[PDB]
């Protein structure tokens, strides 16, 4: 699987 | 008298004195994992927003 982790919010950084 | 009317010949005649090849396991060439390297979703560490 790759490019397959994101669990709790990757690339959400919504500052 | 007879001469003995010799007729005789040896039985050495064995010629296989060993067997003969078997068969063996071919190794293993591994696949080669040495790239830990996976994906994080670059997507700026987890800023809660």
């Amino acid at each position: 699987a790759p490019g397959s982790q994101g669990a709790p919010g990757l690339q959400g950084a919504p500052g | 008298g007879a001469p003995g009317a010799p007729g005789s010949q040896g039985a050495p005649g064995l010629q296989g004195a060993p067997g003969a090849p078997g068969s063996q396991g071919a190794p293993g060439l591994q696949g080669a994992p040495g790239a830990p390297g996976s994906q994080g979703a670059p997507g700026l560490q987890g800023a809660p927003g």
